[PDB]
């Protein structure tokens, strides 16, 4: 019971918390774009963030670490 | 006659006894009470 | 023999009752006072007959 | 992780001490019950017999017999000491107090009692000595075989809580100490410890009178300063960790505010106090088994009742809908 | 970069027992220690590519494994332990009789 | 003012949020259920944002001192509820829940 | 995380650090016994045994009925080949 | 493919996975679900996207 | 070098409060003084109470009691094992036959005492010693170590 | 950088388990090449397998070879030989291997080379799979025994296999 | 009442004991601001992580 009222007070605040990450990581892809666009002017046939999935469906941005989670 | 067959076991293994008397309780209840605490619960 | 002596015998080698009373009269010198002498402010007795140097 | 050092060193001095203070109880309790005095000479009330002893072990001359296993000889004592040192990273005092939190501490303190039996092993073979190796074969033997014991109890305890954080472990004995339902357990956790440890009534080291010459019996100096400060460390491990799993680590006897005043890192130094005191006591009441004794008490009598202690927890505790 | 770092770990490791299988014709102990070496790269393999992958069948598998890896030791060090006792020794001009 | 959103904050607040704030959170966890893309889902953000920090002004409004010493307490042990229980039922006595 | 971790590195490397000082300051001023094979052995099983039993005893609240029958054969199993070992005198040291 | 993930949820690719065997399983002819593999082994390995990253940096360095 | 010789002198003070305070003997219990030796480590006269504890390797020994008749075919054995003592070492020869003979004095078996294959730092006279008097003897001992000042004679050399 | 470490450490300490002339010295490198393993798993955030390399490998396994080796008291003229004359043979064997197997995941797994920006603001962090974490242990054990039980049984068949041929290859009862 | 001389080194270990508890638990909680936390999880660390932001960017 203890763990559950810990676990119910995560999941309240979890919208909010969600909410903010969005937010932020839209500005920050915002700016990468932005940064995309001016280092690759010049470069013919580019498309400034083409996404490399055929379905189109969202994913988040790759990072090249296996586990960078749990550090 | 094994039942004293069983004592002379007991006797003479009081370990091996105990242990298949803890194993077996702990083997009975899940095979035996569950089951019934289960059917209890569904009516 | 019978279920009541081999059930006595059973418990009695699987609970280490015999092992209490070592431990027990071990524990009961603990308390009571040493036989120690404080050398060299104290000595052992001897008599008049004690054999030492010449 | 600047600080780091400072709370590892505040685990690490006091453990020392603590196991030079613990070699001294032992010699009182010993004479106590023989209705003598025990170091009481250097220093008052021989206080300062450990200090005394250790210097004059760093002052003797180390001999390093003409081995062609010169390294090998010197890191065994190394070994083993380092790792009665590192199993003190995870245990807990209190509720926080604990330099590493690990979540799998259990099967970490499994791993560090498994790496054990190397330091004597290597000190029995290195030491070019037949006795030496004969009796280091026969210790490493005694200790893998209490060794399946020690880990079956640890399933049983896992069982109960359904984490492997020795601080949660802890912490679900709030409701009643595991050492009391499981009390049989708690005993045969005890003798496994005791055998684990090379201590009495399992001391086949300590039985050069029985013509059976320990895996030390070559080293002199800080190596055997080191083989012997290590055991008594494992020693107090291993009364905390029968603390830990049994009697509520920090946790009060009851649950009440006359017993909450006292902080829980007193509860918790009592208990393995406790626990110190029955290894002394041990030590001084019995007789010591032959090896073929003890290896037939490892297999035969306290491998069964571990594996059946689980079966009936497990079985038990699914049975009632109990688990955590 | 990580991914290939940690592959390359492993593949050093079976790297190094194939080299031992190769290096050591008067020594089959060591034979069978190369073997366990090669095991092990190939039980780091599975963990790598199921955190890689996000996938837990890797992790089973490596269990698994590794009991695989006991059974076969046990077993060869019993047949290593009962050559010697037929022969007395462990050199390999007395494991060649059988030939043709 | 507006207190700062910390984590302390809004675990001490999170039964107060959950009973106040439910319609909203639903809705976005609904959204996000259909949609992980966080562009297509900032609007029901912004409702959740608004109900929290309105909600989060209101009880600091109204019990002040045991809504500073909850959070305090929360910050100190780290969000672990069972260590704050006196000041969690000050809070609760002062701000019911409703 | 494996953030705890860490200092246990750090407490290792203070540890060898105290064992150099400890140990380096006083520089200043043919029987083969198959039964310890036979021993190891019975020590391998047993402790894959306990590897097993470690992540079955964690989650024994989501396995239920299943998970503990599928323990108590791999158990069962096991158990047989103990009594084959007793049997056959492994475990007499005399 | 399996769907268990590492941390206890679903699998990162295990929605590409399951797209990719649906369209298998009624079209006759493979190359009728290219598409759909190849977004399942991209989830896999990530080739095209860190490629793709690649060129940008080398961009920023030839114009530097 | 007005500072120097205090420090040093504090130094040697300490290492022979430790050498003192921890005497761990090994025992060459060879005929009936071992007997009285054995009385001394019980409970009346509590060796272990100075702080002696008697070991049984020459490897953890800082003394050695030759405690009763060296015969010719044991002698080599004594000097071995005195040859395995690591620094630093002392020997107390506990009773007549240890001294010089004693009653075998003119036997065609016996050395005619140890100090023959052993350099002996206390004589402990006695057929046998009391208990008391081999306590005595030891503390003639302590008496004697705590003339040492190795450091000292080191930094002078 | 600390993969390069382990890995270095891990090199080294396998060339010694191949080259090393006393088979007790083998046996102990081997133990080293196991820890550093267990690091790498560490580094993984599989702290279970980390912490089960040194229970099997090193606690079980490890101490079997040693046990073993050590009774046999091998003299090393049965086991010597000049290994200068294989360096031709390891160097095709060991490039050939070396230059297809080390670059294997390179053209289906391209790494990304690292910038001159600060890519760690791209991370998305999903918290509602951080509500409730789970550990290594709780997800294998999740499906160890219900889901893939068929297997968990079948390595205990191999187990009893391999009881009952140590008892049978070796057993001289006094 | 001899047998008190016993028990001055057994309450020696005790304080070693609460020491290597204490020493640590408030070298930390002078570090870090507030004593350590048992059970630190992924949450957590988001928490602390993002809470660095929400203070130091107000
Ligand atoms: C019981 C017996 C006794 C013996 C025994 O057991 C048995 O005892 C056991 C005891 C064991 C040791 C226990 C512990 C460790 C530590 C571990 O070492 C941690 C290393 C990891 C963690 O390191 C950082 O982790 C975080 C950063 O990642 C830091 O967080 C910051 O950053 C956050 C984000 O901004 C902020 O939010 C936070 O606020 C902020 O603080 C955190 O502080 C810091 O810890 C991994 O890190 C790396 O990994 C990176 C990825 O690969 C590498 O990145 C690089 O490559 C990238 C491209 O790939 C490029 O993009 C990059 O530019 C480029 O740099 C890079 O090399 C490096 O970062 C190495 C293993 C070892 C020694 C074990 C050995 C084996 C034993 C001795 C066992 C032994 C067997
Ligand atoms: C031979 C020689 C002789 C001499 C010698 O050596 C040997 O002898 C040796 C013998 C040694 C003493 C031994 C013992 C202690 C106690 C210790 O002091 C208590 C430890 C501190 C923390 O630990 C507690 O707290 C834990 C958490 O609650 C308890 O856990 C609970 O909860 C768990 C989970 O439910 C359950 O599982 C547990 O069962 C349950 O108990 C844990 O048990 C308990 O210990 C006391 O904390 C307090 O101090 C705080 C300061 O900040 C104050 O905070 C306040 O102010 C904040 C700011 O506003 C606000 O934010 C806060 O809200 C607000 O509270 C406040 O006063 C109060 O908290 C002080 C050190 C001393 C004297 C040692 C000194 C050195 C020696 C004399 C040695 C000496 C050298
Ligand atoms: C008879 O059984 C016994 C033993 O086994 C034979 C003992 O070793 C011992 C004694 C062993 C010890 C006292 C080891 C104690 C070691 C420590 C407390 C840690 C180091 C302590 C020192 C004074 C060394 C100081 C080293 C330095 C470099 C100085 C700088 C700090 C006793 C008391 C004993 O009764
Ligand atoms: C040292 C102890 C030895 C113990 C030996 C005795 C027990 C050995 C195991 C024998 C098999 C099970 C016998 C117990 C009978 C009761 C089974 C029972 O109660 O039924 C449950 C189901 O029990 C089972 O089906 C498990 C069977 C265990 C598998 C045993 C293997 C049998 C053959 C397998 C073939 C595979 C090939 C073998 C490979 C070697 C009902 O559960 P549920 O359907 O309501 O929900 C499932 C669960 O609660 C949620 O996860
Ligand atoms: C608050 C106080 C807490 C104290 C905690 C620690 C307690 C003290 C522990 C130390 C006690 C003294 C230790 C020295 C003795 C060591 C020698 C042990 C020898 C031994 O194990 O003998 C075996 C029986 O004991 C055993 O088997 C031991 C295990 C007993 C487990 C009991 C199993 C069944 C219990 C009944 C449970 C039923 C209820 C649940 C359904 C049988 O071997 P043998 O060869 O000596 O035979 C001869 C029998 N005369
Ligand atoms: S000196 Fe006397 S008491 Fe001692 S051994 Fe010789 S005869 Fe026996």
């Amino acid at each position: 019971a203890l763990k559950e009222e810990k676990y119910a007070a995560r999941r309240t605040i979890l919208p909010i918390l969600q909410a903010e990450e969005d937010e932020r990581f839209v500005s920050e892809w915002k700016k990468y774009l932005e940064y995309e666009a001016d280092v690759m002017k010049d470069v013919p046939g580019w498309k400034v963030g083409e996404n490399v999935y055929n379905s189109g469906r969202w994913m988040p941005p790759a990072t090249g670490e296996l586990r960078p989670d749990v550090w | 006659p094994v039942m004293e067959k069983l004592r002379m076991f007991v006797a003479q293994e009081p370990v091996v006894a105990a242990s298949c008397l803890i194993g077996g309780v702990g083997l009975f209840l899940p095979a035996v009470v569950r089951p019934i605490l289960d059917s209890l619960e569904a009516s | 023999k019978d279920w009541n002596t081999v059930f006595e015998r059973s418990i009695n080698t699987l609970f280490l009752t015999e092992m209490v009373r070592g431990l027990s009269l071990t524990l009961k010198y603990f308390f009571d006072p040493k036989v120690t002498i404080n050398y060299p402010f104290e000595k052992g007795p001897l008599s008049p007959r004690f054999r030492g140097e010449h | 992780y600047i600080a780091v050092p400072a709370e590892i060193l505040g685990i690490i001095l006091p453990l020392l001490l603590g196991v030079a203070f613990l070699v001294l109880a032992e010699r009182k309790v010993m004479a106590f019950v023989q209705r003598r005095k025990g170091p009481d000479v250097v220093g008052s009330f021989g206080l300062l017999q450990p200090l005394a002893d250790g210097l004059k072990l760093i002052l003797k001359e180390p001999i390093s017999p003409s081995s062609a296993n010169f390294f090998l000889f010197r890191m065994a004592p190394v070994a083993t000491f380092m790792l009665s040192l590192v199993a003190w990273a995870v245990v807990p005092f209190d509720y926080g107090m604990v330099l590493s939190d690990l979540n799998i501490g259990l099967l970490y303190l499994f791993a560090i009692s498994s790496l054990g039996v190397y330091g004597i092993i290597i000190a029995g073979r290195s030491s070019n000595s037949k006795y030496a190796f004969l009796g280091a074969l026969r210790s490493a033997a005694q200790m893998v075989s209490y060794e399946v014991s020690i880990g079956l109890i640890l399933i049983t305890v896992l069982i109960c809580v359904g984490s492997c954080n020795l601080s949660e472990i802890v912490m679900a004995q709030k409701q009643i100490w595991f050492g009391i339902p499981l009390f049989p357990v708690l005993v045969m956790f005890f003798i496994s410890c005791l055998a684990e440890t090379n201590r009495a009534p399992f001391d086949l080291p300590e039985a050069e009178a029985e013509l059976v010459a320990g895996y030390n019996v070559e080293y002199s100096s800080m190596g055997f300063a080191l083989f012997f400060l290590g055991e008594y460390a494992n020693m107090i491990l291993m009364s905390g960790l029968c603390t830990l799993f049994f009697l509520g680590g920090w946790l009060p006897i009851l649950d009440l505010p006359i017993f909450k005043k006292i902080p829980g890192s007193i509860w918790f130094s009592i208990k393995v106090l406790f626990f110190l005191f029955l290894y002394i006591w041990v030590r001084a009441a019995f007789p010591r088994y032959r090896y073929d004794q003890l290896m037939g008490l490892g297999w035969k009598v306290f491998l069964p009742l571990s594996l059946a202690w689980v079966v009936s927890v497990s079985g038990l505790l699914v049975t009632f809908q109990w688990l955590p | 970069m990580d991914l290939i770092k940690y592959f390359t770990f492993s593949m050093i490791i079976f790297i190094l027992g194939i080299w031992g299988i190769l290096l050591n014709r008067r020594n089959i102990l060591i034979m069978l220690m190369s073997i366990e070496l090669m095991l092990l790269a190939v039980n780091l393999n599975f963990l790598v590519f199921s955190v890689s992958l996000d996938d837990m069948m890797g992790q089973v598998f490596a269990l698994l494994v590794l009991t695989v890896a006991a059974a076969e030791s046990a077993i060869g060090l019993a047949i290593f332990v009962i050559t010697f006792r037929v022969r007395g020794t462990i050199a390999v001009e007395f494991i060649n009789s059988i030939q043709g | 003012g507006n207190p700062i959103p910390t984590s302390a904050v809004l675990t001490a607040s999170a039964k107060h949020i959950g009973m106040r704030c439910m319609p909203e959170n639903v809705a976005f966890l609904k959204c996000k259920k259909n949609d992980p893309n966080p562009e297509k889902c900032l609007d029901k953000g912004r409702d959740v944002t608004r109900c929290v920090l309105g909600l989060l002004k209101d009880l600091h409004q109204k019990c002040q001192k045991e809504m500073d010493d909850y959070v305090g307490c929360m910050y100190y042990y780290t969000n672990e509820f069972d260590l704050c229980r006196k000041e969690q039922e000050a809070f609760e006595k002062v701000c019911p829940l409703k | 995380m494996m953030l705890e971790f860490a200092p246990i590195f750090i407490y290792l490397v203070i540890s060898l650090l105290v064992s150099l000082i400890l140990l380096g300051v006083p520089f200043l001023f043919s029987r083969f016994d198959i039964r310890f094979y036979l021993v190891s052995i019975l020590f391998l099983i047993f402790d894959l045994e306990v590897t097993f039993f470690f992540p079955w005893a964690v989650s024994l609240n989501k396995i239920d009925l299943f998970g503990f029958w599928s323990m108590m054969a791999f158990l069962f199993i096991l158990t047989i080949g103990f009594l084959y070992e007793w049997k056959r005198g492994a475990l007499d040291w005399e | 493919a399996s769907g268990w993930g590492i941390t206890g949820n679903k699998g990162r690719c295990y929605d590409f996975w399951m797209d990719f065997s649906e369209c298998m399983s009624h079209c006759r002819e493979p190359k009728d679900c290219t598409l759909l593999r190849e977004d399942y082994l991209e989830c896999l390995h990530h080739s095209k996207e860190f490629q793709r990253r690649n060129r940008i940096y080398k961009e920023e360095q030839r114009k530097l | 070098s007005k500072a120097a010789e205090f420090v040093i002198s504090k130094v040697d003070d300490l290492m022979n409060w430790a050498r003192t305070g921890s005497i761990w003997p090994m025992t060459f219990g060879l005929a009936c003084c071992a007997v009285e030796m054995m009385h001394t480590g019980a409970a009346r006269y509590d060796l272990d109470r100075f702080g002696i504890i008697f070991r049984p390797s020459p490897r953890q020994s800082d003394c050695m009691i030759v405690a009763g008749t060296l015969t010719n075919k044991m002698a080599p054995a004594l000097r071995k094992v005195y040859d395995q003592m690591p620094e630093p070492r002392w020997v107390i020869s506990m009773g007549s036959c240890a001294n010089g003979g004693g009653y075998y004095h003119y036997s065609y078996s016996v050395v005619r005492g140890c100090d023959r294959i052993v350099p002996v730092d206390i004589y402990v006279p006695g057929c046998p010693p009391t208990a008391e008097a081999l306590l005595y003897g030891l503390l003639q001992l302590q008496k004697k170590i705590n003339r040492r000042k190795d450091f000292l004679h080191w930094w002078n050399k | 950088m600390i993969l390069s470490v382990l890995s270095s450490l891990a090199l080294v300490s396998g060339l010694m388990v191949v080259r090393a002339k006393n088979p007790v010295h083998s046996v102990l490198f081997f133990i080293l090449v196991f820890c550093d393993t267990s690091g790498l798993l560490l580094l993984l955030g599989l702290d279970f397998f980390a912490m089960i390399f040194l229970v099997v490998y090193i606690g079980a396994i490890a101490v079997l070879f040693l046990f073993v080796v050590m009774m046999f008291h091998i003299q090393i003229a049965e086991i010597h030989e000049e290994v200068l004359r294989y360096l031709p043979v390891s160097g095709i064997i060991g490039l050939i291997f070396w230059w297809e197997m080390f670059f294997i995941l390179d053209n289906e797994s391209i790494p990304l080379l690292p910038t001159q920006r600060n890519t760690t603001s791209l991370r998305y962090t999903v918290y509602a799979g951080k509500v409730r974490s789970w550990t290594n242990l709780e997800t294998l054990g999740n499906l160890l025994y219900t889901y893939y039980f068929v297997w968990f049984l079948v390595s205990s068949l191999i187990l009893l296999v391999a009881m009952i041929g140590a008892i049978v290859l070796t057993m001289h009862r006094t | 009442l001899v047998w008190l001389e016993a028990m001055l080194p057994l309450g020696i270990i005790g304080g070693m004991l609460c020491i290597m508890g204490n020493s640590q638990y408030y070298i930390h909680k002078a570090y870090h601001g507030r004593p350590k936390h048992i059970g630190h999880d992924e949450w957590d660390v988001a928490m602390e992580r993002r809470d660095k932001k929400v203070v130091e960017k107000a």
